[PDB]
DNA sequence: TATAATGGGAGCCTCTGATGCA
DNA sequence: TGCATCAGAGCCCAAAAT
């Protein structure tokens, strides 16, 4: 039952959430990358707040 | 030629300016021509006044001004620019402490300008802002669906300008108020407004059982401060009930004109419904430190009175056009303007904290980017901002008059049921009952009626003539639906001698209900039958004889008519086709009286009374949004005396100033060897020979050359590995020359791109070594003609970087545009239609000798199958054909108005005069009746068509009065065994043409993630074989056909490669492999933390990733 | 062997880590100047595989004679680029997080 | 989405036999293109497949023997015609194509009812079954002439209607 | 309608088995270059070119005609697959 | 359908109603591992009950259950089938907890996998059918005689 | 239910 | 007179008795002649072809 | 030989109500509420309507158009549900061996006469045609054997037998009673209705059922 | 890296199934 | 135990999208 709680969160392969240069040299990218980025930022910040002994709030 | 017009109805007023719904709305919004001190608080002005003053230092609004457009309209379309004006605002920054005042005029960016015809130019493309129908703000009482003897009171303000409030009498008896999904007893809110039990008991006591449900002792115990804090804790749980915080929230919810706006229409409807007068657009006020009520007590009084059944209290019909209003261009744009302004204001307050609190100007305080963005977003990406339909001039005129219930602030398509889509009785004279889309949007997209106009409040009004005594005045009163319901209105065709009603009983409407009435009871009378229908619908002759379902298609299809090089106005018109060309702005007219000085293909110079010499340049072969050619032709000659309003040039699809959407062709109604089957149409090659139904089309092609990390793209004539045969028509610079004929595969603009760094495969190493030729650094990226396209090159535009007047988007060295034109003859698969909803695709083009023909040798043009008529019940096309026959021999055209038209006797009369020309001529020329004409006459008297005993001439005339003639089969020479209906019909070539739709693909582009073929003809796409197509293959049991669709012909990469290689080698196609999108699905489920495992019969893992994804 | 069955099951943190070819430690995507992927970011070639067939990132080992080699300098395996559609990464959370399907799908399975 | 597919406007083809359709030649050249490349090699039209493809790329380089080669390529083969919505299995039927000048697909009158097709501007999609197995399935199971009775009612589906009824009645 | 389709449906318990037999036979003909055919020179399906009559290239047309002759034997478990494949390549190489 | 003049064979409607009646609810578990109120396919409890009644055990008492086409479709044994229908997260969480194995019995499962469906020419009944010509047939026969 | 409101 | 119903029955009966191939042949024949006669028959629609009964 | 009459009579085009609107009167029209106007349209399309008649008529046209539009989605969804529930049902064997069957009634109890009367032809044909007989049936001196696929002739015989008081219901193999797992069997299914002959093992019968029920969906009411 | 600064902001259908109250 | 209330689940296809 504890597998329903995640410790390691999987990261989908990049070609399935691509960052591609379109015709004009502009970049177009899948929304998952922004969702992963939100996740990573908050996780890293959590590691840092923990290391610095932040208050419980 | 002669034009004989029928009908006795005299319409006292002409049609209004047809685009006024657009033009006037926007004029009012910008108030550009009003000097600032004289502006009303409306539109852009009202938005500024709402946003300012920005309190926090205080920044105040003085006035705004609009500059001139940096570039004219033609230039904007050329350069892909928006036609717009610079917006400035004089703002003064004040320090309330010091008194210091710095005042400055800040530049807010640009605002788009409407052209003369009511459209916009946004990034080079013409756009239309479609009006949006919606619920009028106000106070409504609707029945409660759950509890029959109860009602719901809804207080509705303008969109985004406040919450809706719902008043209900709960089963427990206490009157509840619902705001932002929370409910509470209304008694609490009444106490905050300062009401006491004494005032409320005496006021509402008359309605017995309800007032006691309002009485709550605990609420009256607490003073207005305690009741206000109590309400704030109910509405915003968890937010600390600071007394200043509660006042602020409740003020913002009720009395704040910035956060709460009832309409001006909202105010009038409330005042009219509840019988009070509002000091403003808010439900209450904040005055002398407390809240003072305006609306709540009157709605509560009416609500109880309705539940109790007090006379004079009604529920509201919410689909009535008194309760439904239009939001036009000005209002929609102003709304987004108000939004951008609020964002800009947020930035101001945020800038009024930071920086130096001492040295600040308005230029330092204001960032206009939020405003520019809000407007830019509305015009480009809004749903109500649509690519203009300019297939033909009538297309855009109709587009400007459309009404949508969709869009921001409106209905979704699934959430829209029957009630909204219905033709309400109040649509009469306001919204056309006919012109609406077939399909999912039916009843949601509608069209403004011809005589209808939108008032300042946004309600559609329609004209009626006053009738006093029995006398019909010429004074017309424009009425809303609500005011129309008061009177008894006679039909427009009721007989008149002079101004007096000549009938003992008249046909009228009272609240839409038809009734027979005395001339003494007649208060008003319709202006015309034209007022019930849209402009497109008003263009259908004999509309009274057509079932509405086909008239719908007839209306809509005129929109799709292609401008023809030979276009003609119909021989049977309705009398609106001149006005449509004039309001369309396609045709060119003379300003004042004068004499024509010069006439050219390119220009017309006119010398007026003033002596001033005016030159009119003509738009020649310009490409519309849909690629039809807009081109103007001079209709006057050097030295011609013209009056004011005389035609100078014909626009597209007009003939001598009359709307020309098609051609007048000779039609025979008869089956023909099944080429007529199930709406297909047979046409004569003579139509192509004489260039009927030929249309010019222009396609625009574009290519960019940009900087890369690998080196420059270059537009050049030097392209690797191409023969001189391939480069023949390219100039020195690599652009195809004007006048060249280009076919699919041909280079339009030559271009090279630097090869992405790659190591040549050992095969290429060996190949290069064998032939001794260096692999070039650059690759051929040239723009070529796509499959199925091509024509003559009529224009090229080249824009480089670093040349005067032009700056491209970052990285782009140069841009080339090639305009390719084509003269399109009518062909098999092209779609024809008449104005009655008869539509069909051309299935056969016969040589002239096979065409059925008249005794005198004339072949018919088109053969239409009679099987299309009886189920469709559009008989107007038949009457059009009969009258068209008379006109063919008499050499005349007719104007038959809608519902007051040419009737059968009159058409017979013309047919008799026509028969004299068709026959009497022959008898003088020394020919008698034909043997085969006798045989047809024999079968005809067996049919009861002709009277027995009459002469052959007399019988032929009897048939001709029925619109039937003797017809010879061009193949045999023998007659058709019965007399056949033949005449002139007006038929249009629609915008759906096989040249555009034909597509095929072997292999081609695949999608990034799925590796499935792309979609659409423009992408070289594959057809979608969808869920339902798979069911079909499944029901056939075609397992291998289906498996091919799912693997080798789609995303099976190994499989599709192997299949191609096998076919070019003559081998049979190999067994398919795993579709790549299944691998995507597995990996997507792994990303969701689910383990998906393919297993064999032994339940052991099977690796469909072939070891590549496992360590 | 032939596929006769498809099983779907919950994935342990161990299994998720066995799938993973690396941990994505940074929100970075690709370098704004070089346009190559940023190390330890979402597109990293050391984790999800090479962008180009049988060619490492820095370009020391460019052909199939090395297949399975991992460039000491650039850290990329030399294999087919197709693997960027297949190889999974992972994020190591500082606090466990519930998988919402097992929370919000009523009646909740965890609940 | 699938390869070896196309779409066009449909037009009535009274002269067709029940197992036939009119297929525009320019569509057929693309749909069968790989087959055509092979056939263009057997006959001498091109040295090899690479040269053959390059010759078909430019429309002005296409000569008259390739049209004859394409007739040979498609010989005895059928294609699938589909019209949306595909409500039942007769929304797809197989026909032996008869190459035509012109850009319209020609549809046999008797199948219009099952497809709910008419000539007011309807379009249909074409598909090429590739393998011998797929082609066998199409010719045996899916061919229009082999499906004459409704799988729903058992009554005739392909039957006289409109003009046909009219002549016979008269 | 395919020539003799009613008789072809007569020969099988399930219309789908006819399709399997036709398809497999056509694959045999293609693989072995038609030289394993059971037809006689005058029974060969023909195709009219600009030159004149040539052999029908279509293996599915061929296979159905062959079936109608009666000279083909079809069923399940008639012979091991490898043995069939090797015996056909011995009699008619590629 | 009759009122609209649509001739349609009862046979087809019967196929659907049959799928509507596919499931039963356990009234008493008997000697089995099943629970009271547990829902399962009618086939499986009939099979279980003949294994129990032939084993000398008290059979499961069950009740007929009627469910609409949507619920029945969502309840089918195949999780690829059910999850591609609708209610994808619900279907997928219950399937993943249970460790469900899709046996690829129906059409949708094989279509998703790009497999050859179990119908028509893909039916196991006609799929393995061999063709051989009389010359090769006798040739093979003589080869088998010489061993 | 509202993470901002809760934190506040 | 042959009409929709009689002609539908004919096709069905032909299918039972003669089979697909012949019924396919029969349908094309019915198609051919039906079309042929319909064009020469002199079927048309004029406004006088909608005949108002005196009884109205 | 009038063209309208001939087209209508032959079934080439037209029906009586459409002809009535052309040569007759248009008739009663309904308000948006569904309530009928008291005054009818006395005009026919040949005579031509009055703007008021035309306007009164638009309400029903529009209501019809909206009906139609909202129906194609509802039917489509229905069809997709049907497909998802029947897709696995395939004819997987020749005989499941069941002894169970269903008895198709030839008589419906009439409430108004409160006695049995004969079911309509088409109704009986839809329940009988192409079915295998479950039990032996002897009527009118004919033996319809157990296991016989009923030809349309066989059905007409049973109808004639029922009119002669010989048989009130017919025992028949049906998918309701079939014991085949994951599908039906040849006998319980019957005719492949498109071939007028026993269904072939392997026919995807479930899909065909969903397509057969779903295709007319847009023709019902809303 | 230093005057003091201390709680946000937008908001508008039908059926089915579980859950929280008589 | 029997009944409202609410949260969450769905709502045709293909074409096209300028
Ligand atoms: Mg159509
Ligand atoms: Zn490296
Ligand atoms: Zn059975």
């Amino acid at each position: 039952p504890e597998w329903m709680i995640l410790e390691a969160v999987p990261v989908l392969p990049p070609d399935l959430r691509p960052m591609v240069q379109v015709d004009g040299g502009r970049f177009a990218t899948s929304d998952l990358n922004d969702l992963y980025r939100r996740l990573i930022n908050r996780n890293n910040r959590l590691k840092k707040l923990l290391a610095q002994g932040a208050p419980e709030i | 030629m002669e034009i004989k017009r029928f009908g006795r109805i005299r319409e006292v007023i002409p049609l209004p300016p047809l685009t006024e719904i657009q033009v006037e709305s926007y004029r009012r919004a910008l108030q550009a021509d009003v000097p600032p001190e004289k502006r009303e608080n409306v539109g852009i002005q009202a938005a500024f006044r709402e946003t300012f003053p920005i309190e926090e230092l205080v920044l105040d609004f003085l006035e705004y001004r609009l500059g001139e457009p940096p570039f004219p309209q033609d230039e904007c379309r050329e350069k892909d620019l928006t036609y717009q004006a610079p917006l400035y605002a004089r703002l003064q920054l004040i320090h309330k402490d010091t008194g210091l005042i710095k005042e400055d005029e800040v530049f807010l960016g640009h605002i788009p300008l409407m052209t003369e015809d009511g459209s916009f130019i946004i990034n080079g493309a013409d756009r239309v802002i479609v009006s949006q129908i919606h619920r009028s703000p106000g106070v409504y009482f609707t029945p409660d669906p759950a509890r029959p003897g109860r009602y719901i009171a809804s207080i509705i303000p303008l969109p985004k300008r406040g919450p809706w409030i719902d008043l209900e009498v709960e089963p427990n008896g206490v009157v509840s108020m619902k705001v932002n999904k929370r409910k509470f007893p209304l008694v609490l809110l009444l106490r905050v407004l300062g009401y006491d039990q004494e005032t409320l008991a005496r006021e509402l006591g008359a309605y017995g059982e309800l007032v006691q449900g309002l009485m709550d002792e605990s609420v009256f115990a607490m003073r207005p401060e305690e009741a206000l804090i109590r309400l704030f804790t109910l509405l915003r749980p968890g937010d600390p009930p600071k007394r200043d915080k509660a006042v602020a929230y409740v003020y913002g919810l009720i009395a704040d004109p910035r956060r709460y706006d009832l309409g001006e229409a909202g105010r009038y409807k409330a005042e009219e419904k509840l019988g009070i007068r509002l000091s403003g657009r808010t439900l209450a006020r904040f005055e002398d430190g407390e809240f003072k009520d305006e609306v709540f007590l009157p709605t509560l009084r009416y609500l109880f009175a309705l539940t109790a059944g007090v006379p004079g209290h009604e529920v509201d019909d919410i689909d009535h056009l008194g309760n439904r209003r239009i939001r036009t261009v000005g209002e929609l744009m102003t709304d987004q303007f108000r939004v951008g302004l609020a964002r800009l204001a947020r930035g101001v307050r945020e800038r009024m904290l930071m920086g130096s609190e001492d040295s600040l100007t308005p230029a330092k305080l204001v960032n206009s980017r939020p405003l520019e963005a809000a407007i830019r977003e509305f015009f480009s990406r809004s749903q109500l901002s649509q690519f203009k339909d300019e297939t033909n001039p009538l297309s855009s005129l109709r587009h400007k008059r459309r009404i949508s219930a969709l869009g921001p602030g409106g209905l979704t398509r699934e959430r829209a049921g029957f009630d909204v889509r219905d033709v309400h009785r109040t649509h009469y004279g306001r919204i056309c009952p006919v012109e609406t889309p077939e399909g999912a949007n039916i009843g949601l997209i509608t069209s403004l009626a011809a005589y209808a106009r939108v008032d300042e409040l946004g309600f559609i009004r329609t004209p009626y003539r006053r009738v006093v005594g029995g006398v019909v005045t010429d004074e017309v009163v424009y009425m809303t639906a609500t005011e129309e319901d008061r009177y008894t209105i006679a039909q427009a065709n009721t007989p008149l001698e002079g101004n007096r009603i000549a009938a003992e009983r008249v046909v009228a409407r009272r609240k839409g209900e038809p009734v027979i009435v005395s001339p003494e009871e007649v208060e008003f009378m319709d202006v015309s039958p034209k007022q019930v229908f849209s402009v497109n619908t008003n263009l259908i002759p004999f509309l009274e004889h057509d079932d509405a379902n086909r008239a719908l298609m007839g209306s809509n299809m005129q929109t799709q008519a292609v401008p023809l090089i030979r276009a003609q106005a119909p021989v049977v018109m309705t009398g609106l086709e001149e006005r449509v060309v004039r309001d369309s702005l396609a045709a060119l007219y003379a300003e004042e009286d004068g004499e024509v000085a010069k006439v050219d293909g390119n220009r017309i110079v006119v010398r007026y009374e003033d002596g001033r010499l005016v030159e009119y340049p003509l738009r020649r072969f310009y490409r519309s949004n849909q690629g039809t050619a807009l081109d103007q032709r001079p209709r006057v000659v050097v030295g011609q005396r013209v009056r004011k309003g005389d035609l100078l040039a014909d626009g597209p699809a007009s003939e001598n100033g009359f709307l020309a959407l098609g051609q007048n062709v000779l039609v025979a109604i008869m089956p023909f060897d099944g080429y007529n089957f199930e709406d297909a149409i047979v046409i004569s090659e003579e139509l192509l020979k004489r260039d009927f139904y030929t249309s010019i089309h222009i396609e625009r092609y574009e290519i960019e050359a940009r900087d890369t990390k690998l080196g420059p793209e270059r537009i050049t004539r030097d392209i690797p590995h191409l023969s001189e045969a391939a480069l023949r028509d390219l100039d020195e610079e690599g652009v195809v020359r004007i006048g060249a004929e280009v076919k699919p595969g041909d280079i339009l603009v030559g271009r090279t791109s630097f090869k992405g760094e790659s190591e040549p495969t050992p095969e290429e190493r060996l190949l290069r070594s064998i032939f001794g030729e260096k692999a070039r650094d650059v690759k051929d990226t040239s723009l070529r003609v796509p499959p199925g396209e091509g024509g003559i090159v009529v224009r090229t535009v080249r824009l480089r970087r670093g040349d005067p007047g032009v700056e491209l988007k970052p990285g782009v060295r140069e841009v080339v545009r090639v305009y390719v034109a084509q003269k399109r003859k009518l062909q098999v698969g092209d779609k024809l239609a008449n104005r009655h909803g008869n539509k069909g695709v051309v299935a056969k083009i016969l040589p002239v000798e096979d065409m059925p023909h008249l005794p005198d040798g004339t072949p018919v043009d088109v053969i239409l199958n009679p099987l299309g008529v009886p189920s469709r019940m559009n008989l107007g096309q038949i009457l059009e054909t009969h009258l068209g026959l008379a006109g063919y021999f008499l050499g005349q055209r007719y104007i038959s108005p809608i519902f007051d038209g040419a009737k059968e006797p009159e058409i017979k009369e013309l047919l008799a005069q026509a028969f004299e020309v068709y026959f009497g001529k022959r008898k003088g020329e020394g020919f008698g009746v034909d043997k085969r004409e006798v045989e047809v006459l024999r079968r005809a008297e067996k049919l009861g068509l002709v009277t027995p005993g009459k002469t052959p001439e007399e019988q032929l005339k009897e048939l001709f009065l029925q619109g039937k003639v003797v017809l010879y089969d061009g193949r045999t020479g023998e007659p058709i065994e019965g007399p056949i209906v033949v005449g002139q019909m007006f038929i249009m070539k629609l915008y759906h043409m096989v040249e555009d739709k034909m597509h095929a693909r072997s292999t081609g582009p695949y999608s990034l993630i799925t590796q499935q073929p792309l979609g659409g003809k423009a992408q070289f796409g594959g057809q979608r074989f969808g869920e339902m197509e798979v069911w079909a293959l499944e029901a056939y049991g075609a397992a291998h056909t289906l498996q091919e669709m799912l693997t080798l012909k789609s995303d099976d990469i190994e499989g599709r490669n192997a299949a191609y290689e096998a076919i070019i080698k003559g081998e049979d196609v190999p067994e398919p492999s795993v579709p790549e999108s299944f691998r995507v699905l597995v990996k997507e489920l792994q990303a969701l933390a689910l383990d998906v495992q393919t297993l064999d019969e032994k339940d052991n893992p099977v690796d469909i990733f072939e070891g590549l994804a496992s360590k | 062997k032939e596929v006769r069955k498809v099983r779907i099951a919950l994935a342990s943190p161990e299994k998720i880590r066995s799938w993973s070819y690396g941990e994505v430690e940074k929100p970075e995507t690709i370098n704004y100047r070089t346009l190559k992927p940023e190390r330890d970011g979402l597109f990293d070639e050391r984790i999800f595989g090479p962008i180009k067939d049988y060619e490492c990132a820095c370009g020391k080992y460019k052909r199939q004679r090395f297949e399975g080699k991992v460039c000491e300098r650039c850290g990329v395996e030399v294999t087919k680029s197709i693997v960027r559609r297949y190889r999974m990464g992972h994020i190591e959370l500082a606090t466990p997080a519930a998988h919402i399907w097992f929370v919000k799908d009523v009646p909740s399975k965890i609940g | 989405r699938v390869d070896y597919s196309g779409r066009s406007v449909i037009v009535v083809g009274p002269q067709l036999k029940l197992h036939q359709c009119g297929l525009p030649k320019r569509m057929a050249l693309e749909l069968f293109k790989p087959f055509l490349l092979k056939k263009m090699e057997e006959k001498g039209i091109a040295p090899n497949v690479k040269a053959a493809r390059r010759m078909l790329e430019r429309q002005r380089d296409i000569k008259d023997e390739v049209w004859d080669a394409l007739e040979e390529v498609i010989h005895g083969k059928v294609v699938l015609l589909n019209r949306a919505p595909t409500l039942h299995r007769l929304g797809i039927q197989a026909f032996q194509p008869v190459l035509v000048e012109g850009q319209s697909i020609q549809l046999h009158p008797l199948v219009c009812e099952a497809f709910n097709a008419d000539f007011d501007g309807d379009q249909m999609a074409v598909h090429v079954p590739l393998s011998s197995f797929a082609q066998a399935e199409a010719r045996i199971q899916m061919l229009s002439a082999h499906n004459l009775l409704s799988p729903a009612s058992g009554e005739p589906l392909a039957k006289p209607s409109r003009d046909i009824i009219l002549g016979l009645y008269y | 309608a395919e020539p003799g389709i009613d008789k072809l449906f007569g020969m099988v318990d399930s219309k789908y088995r006819l399709t399997v037999v036709v398809a497999k036979r056509a694959q045999q003909l293609l693989r072995h270059g038609f030289k394993n055919t059971v037809l006689e020179p005058e029974e060969r399906p023909k195709m009219q070119t600009l030159e004149g009559l040539f052999d029908d290239p279509n293996a599915v047309t061929w296979a159905m005609k062959e079936l109608l002759t009666g000279r083909l034997v079809f069923g399940e478990n008639l012979v091991p697959e490898d043995r069939l494949q090797k015996e056909m390549e011995r009699l008619y190489p590629v | 359908y009759r009122a609209q003049g649509v001739k349609l064979h009862d046979k087809h409607i019967e196929i659907v109603v049959r799928q509507m009646m596919k499931y039963v609810e356990v009234t008493d578990p008997g000697d089995s591992r099943l629970l009271e109120g547990q829902v399962l396919e009618k086939w499986d409890v009939e099979a279980l009950n003949e294994r129990l009644i032939a084993e000398g055990k008290t059979p499961v008492a069950w009740k007929p259950l009627l469910m609409g086409v949507t619920k029945s479709a969502l309840s089918t044994k195949s999780w690829l089938s059910a999850a591609s229908f609708q209610n994808t997260t619900h279907v997928l969480t219950e399937a993943a907890i249970a460790g469900k194995k899709d046996e690829l019995i129906g059409l949708k499962e094989n279509v998703i996998l790009g497999r050859l469906i179990p119908a028509g020419t893909g039916s196991d009944f006609v799929r393995f059918t061999q063709v051989v010509d009389q010359k090769t047939l006798k040739a093979i026969e003589e080869a088998r005689k010489e061993a | 239910s509202d993470p901002v409101r809760q934190y506040l | 007179p042959q009409e929709k119903n009689s002609l539908k029955d004919l096709v069905y009966q032909a299918f039972l008795r003669l089979g697909m191939e012949k019924t396919a042949r029969l349908l094309d024949a019915l198609k051919y002649y039906g079309f042929t006669f319909s064009t020469t028959s002199g079927i048309t629609i004029g406004i006088d072809d909608a005949v108002i009964p005196e009884e109205k | 030989f009038n063209p309208l009459y001939v087209m209508a009579q032959s079934g080439a085009r037209g029906n009586p109500q459409q002809i009535r609107q052309l040569c007759g009167l248009r008739g009663l029209m309904q308000k948006p509420s569904g309530e009928t106007f008291e005054v009818p349209v006395r005009s026919s399309f040949r005579e031509g309507l009055t703007v008021l008649e035309y306007f009164i008529s638009s309400h029903g046209a529009r209501k019809g158009g909206a009906d139609t539009a909202l129906r194609t989605a509802d039917s489509g969804y229905l069809t997709r549900k049907l497909v998802d529930v029947t897709h696995e049902i395939v004819v997987r064997e020749a005989d499941c061996g069941t002894t169970n069957y269903i008895s198709v009634p030839l008589f419906q109890p009439d409430e108004v006469t409160r006695s049995l009367r004969l079911r309509k032809r088409a109704d009986i044909e839809a329940g009988l045609y192409g079915r295998v007989l479950a039990r032996e049936v002897e009527v009118l001196g004919v033996r319809l054997e157990e296991g016989r696929y009923l030809s349309m002739d066989d059905v007409h015989l049973l109808i004639k037998a029922a009119e002669a008081g010989e048989i009130q219901e017919v025992p028949v193999r049906s998918p309701l009673t079939c014991q085949t797992r994951y599908g039906v069997c040849q006998k319980c299914y019957g005719y492949d209705l498109s071939m007028a002959r026993p269904v072939s093992i392997g026919e995807a019968v479930g899909i065909v059922a969903a397509q057969s029920i779903g295709e007319p969906g847009t023709q019902l009411t809303m």
